[PDB]
Protein backbone atom coordinates (compact mmCIF):
# COMPACT_ATOMS: atom_id res chain seq x y z
CA UNK A 1 0.00 0.00 0.00
CA UNK A 2 1.43 3.45 -0.91
CA UNK A 3 0.91 4.57 2.75
CA UNK A 4 3.19 1.61 3.77
CA UNK A 5 1.66 -1.76 4.83
CA UNK A 6 3.37 -2.03 8.25
CA UNK A 7 1.02 -4.95 9.18
CA UNK A 8 3.68 -7.34 7.74
CA UNK A 9 6.55 -7.87 10.21
CA UNK A 10 9.74 -9.86 11.06
CA UNK A 11 12.00 -10.60 14.07
CA UNK A 12 15.14 -8.53 14.68
CA UNK A 13 16.65 -10.34 17.74
CA UNK A 14 16.57 -13.64 19.71
CA UNK A 15 18.36 -15.42 22.64
CA UNK A 16 19.58 -18.22 20.32
CA UNK A 17 19.38 -19.74 16.82
CA UNK A 18 16.07 -21.69 16.71
CA UNK A 19 15.53 -25.37 15.79
CA UNK A 20 14.13 -26.20 12.28
CA UNK A 21 10.32 -25.69 12.11
CA UNK A 22 10.20 -24.10 15.64
CA UNK A 23 7.91 -20.98 15.88
CA UNK A 24 8.44 -18.16 18.38
CA UNK A 25 5.64 -15.63 19.09
CA UNK A 26 7.25 -14.20 22.27
CA UNK A 27 6.97 -10.36 22.72
CA UNK A 28 9.63 -10.13 25.47
CA UNK A 29 12.29 -7.37 25.33
CA UNK A 30 15.76 -8.40 24.10
CA UNK A 31 18.40 -7.23 26.62
CA UNK A 32 21.44 -6.39 24.46
CA UNK A 33 22.38 -4.14 27.46
CA UNK A 34 24.53 -5.83 30.19
CA UNK A 35 22.41 -5.00 33.33
CA UNK A 36 18.94 -6.57 33.94
CA UNK A 37 16.32 -4.53 32.08
CA UNK A 38 12.89 -4.74 33.77
CA UNK A 39 9.71 -3.60 31.89
CA UNK A 40 9.08 -2.10 28.46
CA UNK A 41 12.46 -0.43 27.66
CA UNK A 42 16.03 0.54 28.65
CA UNK A 43 19.62 1.12 27.40
CA UNK A 44 20.00 -1.34 24.45
CA UNK A 45 16.83 -3.27 25.41
CA UNK A 46 14.82 -4.02 22.26
CA UNK A 47 11.21 -4.71 21.36
CA UNK A 48 12.02 -7.65 19.01
CA UNK A 49 9.33 -7.41 16.28
CA UNK B 1 -4.64 -39.36 34.84
CA UNK B 2 -6.52 -37.17 32.35
CA UNK B 3 -3.42 -36.03 30.44
CA UNK B 4 -0.46 -33.60 30.51
CA UNK B 5 0.70 -29.99 30.25
CA UNK B 6 3.91 -29.14 28.33
CA UNK B 7 6.01 -26.05 27.57
CA UNK B 8 8.90 -23.64 28.32
CA UNK B 9 7.09 -20.94 30.52
CA UNK B 10 3.70 -22.51 31.48
CA UNK B 11 2.07 -19.07 32.11
CA UNK B 12 1.00 -17.43 28.75
CA UNK B 13 4.45 -15.69 28.29
CA UNK B 14 5.13 -18.24 25.49
CA UNK B 15 3.14 -20.90 23.72
CA UNK B 16 2.36 -24.17 25.61
CA UNK B 17 0.49 -27.42 24.95
CA UNK B 18 -2.50 -29.04 26.66
CA UNK B 19 -3.54 -32.72 26.41
CA UNK B 20 -6.78 -33.74 28.26
CA UNK B 21 -9.57 -36.31 28.32
CA UNK B 22 -12.81 -34.89 29.88
CA UNK B 23 -16.17 -36.72 30.46
CA UNK B 24 -16.63 -37.11 26.62
CA UNK B 25 -13.90 -35.57 24.50
CA UNK B 26 -10.22 -36.02 24.10
CA UNK B 27 -8.67 -32.64 23.31
CA UNK B 28 -5.20 -31.52 22.28
CA UNK B 29 -4.57 -27.76 22.03
CA UNK B 30 -1.62 -25.31 21.92
CA UNK B 31 -1.93 -21.72 23.15
CA UNK B 32 -0.29 -19.11 25.40
CA UNK B 33 -2.30 -20.67 28.28
CA UNK B 34 -2.27 -19.03 31.71
CA UNK B 35 -2.39 -22.37 33.54
CA UNK B 36 -3.39 -22.88 37.20
CA UNK B 37 -0.67 -23.83 39.77
CA UNK B 38 -2.98 -26.72 41.02
CA UNK B 39 -4.75 -27.94 37.83
CA UNK B 40 -7.22 -30.77 38.67
CA UNK B 41 -10.71 -32.31 38.27
CA UNK B 42 -13.30 -33.62 40.83
CA UNK B 43 -15.26 -36.90 40.82
CA UNK B 44 -14.99 -38.67 44.24
CA UNK B 45 -16.02 -41.88 42.34
CA UNK B 46 -19.16 -40.05 40.97
CA UNK B 47 -20.79 -40.80 44.39
CA UNK B 48 -23.52 -38.05 44.39
CA UNK B 49 -22.71 -36.07 41.17
CA UNK B 50 -20.71 -36.48 37.90
CA UNK B 51 -18.19 -34.23 36.04
CA UNK B 52 -18.85 -30.47 36.51
CA UNK B 53 -15.44 -28.58 36.67
CA UNK B 54 -12.51 -27.42 34.46
CA UNK B 55 -9.75 -26.07 36.74
CA UNK B 56 -6.70 -25.99 34.41
CA UNK B 57 -6.29 -22.55 32.78
CA UNK B 58 -7.48 -19.06 33.63
CA UNK B 59 -6.95 -17.90 29.98
CA UNK B 60 -6.04 -19.10 26.45
CA UNK B 61 -4.92 -16.25 24.09
CA UNK B 62 -3.86 -17.16 20.43
CA UNK B 63 -4.19 -20.95 19.99
CA UNK B 64 -2.22 -21.99 16.85
CA UNK B 65 -3.47 -25.60 16.79
CA UNK B 66 -6.41 -27.65 18.17
CA UNK B 67 -7.76 -31.18 17.64
CA UNK B 68 -10.51 -33.22 19.37
CA UNK B 69 -11.92 -36.77 19.37
CA UNK B 70 -14.23 -39.39 20.92
CA UNK B 71 -13.09 -40.67 24.40
CA UNK B 72 -9.65 -42.39 24.28
CA UNK B 73 -8.19 -44.80 26.91
CA UNK B 74 -10.66 -47.69 26.64
CA UNK B 75 -11.27 -49.85 29.74
CA UNK B 76 -10.38 -53.59 29.70
CA UNK B 77 -13.19 -56.06 28.80
CA UNK B 78 -15.03 -58.62 31.05
CA UNK B 79 -13.38 -57.51 34.40
CA UNK B 80 -11.84 -59.51 37.27
CA UNK B 81 -11.73 -58.63 41.03
CA UNK B 82 -9.06 -55.92 41.58
CA UNK B 83 -7.51 -56.57 38.10
CA UNK B 84 -5.83 -53.41 36.74
CA UNK B 85 -4.39 -51.83 33.54
CA UNK B 86 -0.90 -50.65 32.58
CA UNK B 87 -0.99 -47.64 30.28
CA UNK B 88 2.30 -46.67 28.69
CA UNK B 89 3.36 -43.54 26.72
CA UNK B 90 6.52 -42.12 25.11
CA UNK B 91 6.68 -38.45 24.14
CA UNK B 92 9.36 -36.94 21.88
CA UNK B 93 9.74 -33.36 20.63
CA UNK B 94 12.15 -33.44 17.66
CA UNK B 95 12.27 -31.75 14.20
CA UNK B 96 9.35 -29.61 15.28
CA UNK B 97 7.20 -32.51 15.83
CA UNK B 98 5.75 -33.80 18.98
C1 LIG C 1 -14.50 -31.32 26.77
O1 LIG C 1 -13.59 -30.22 26.47
C2 LIG C 1 -13.77 -29.67 25.10
C3 LIG C 1 -12.74 -28.56 24.85
O2 LIG C 1 -12.93 -27.46 25.77
C4 LIG C 1 -15.20 -29.16 24.93
O3 LIG C 1 -15.44 -28.90 23.53
C5 LIG C 1 -16.25 -30.19 25.37
O4 LIG C 1 -17.53 -29.50 25.39
C6 LIG C 1 -15.95 -30.79 26.75
N1 LIG C 1 -16.86 -31.91 26.99
C7 LIG C 1 -17.98 -31.83 27.67
C8 LIG C 1 -18.72 -33.16 27.94
O5 LIG C 1 -18.41 -30.75 28.06
C1 LIG D 1 -1.54 -12.54 19.98
O1 LIG D 1 -2.28 -11.63 20.87
C2 LIG D 1 -1.86 -10.22 20.71
C3 LIG D 1 -2.60 -9.32 21.72
O2 LIG D 1 -4.02 -9.52 21.65
C4 LIG D 1 -2.03 -9.77 19.24
O3 LIG D 1 -1.52 -8.44 19.06
C5 LIG D 1 -1.27 -10.72 18.31
O4 LIG D 1 -1.43 -10.28 16.93
C6 LIG D 1 -1.78 -12.15 18.51
N1 LIG D 1 -1.06 -13.06 17.60
C7 LIG D 1 -1.68 -13.78 16.68
C8 LIG D 1 -0.81 -14.73 15.85
O5 LIG D 1 -2.90 -13.69 16.51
Amino acid sequence: KVSGNYNYLYRLFRKSNLKPFERDISTEIYQAGNKPCNGVAGFNCYFPL
Amino acid sequence: IRGWIFGTTLDSKTQSLLIVNNATNVVIKVCEFQFCNDPFFDHKNNKSWMESEFRVYSSANNCTFEYVSQPFLMDLEGKQGNFKNLREFVFKNIDGYF
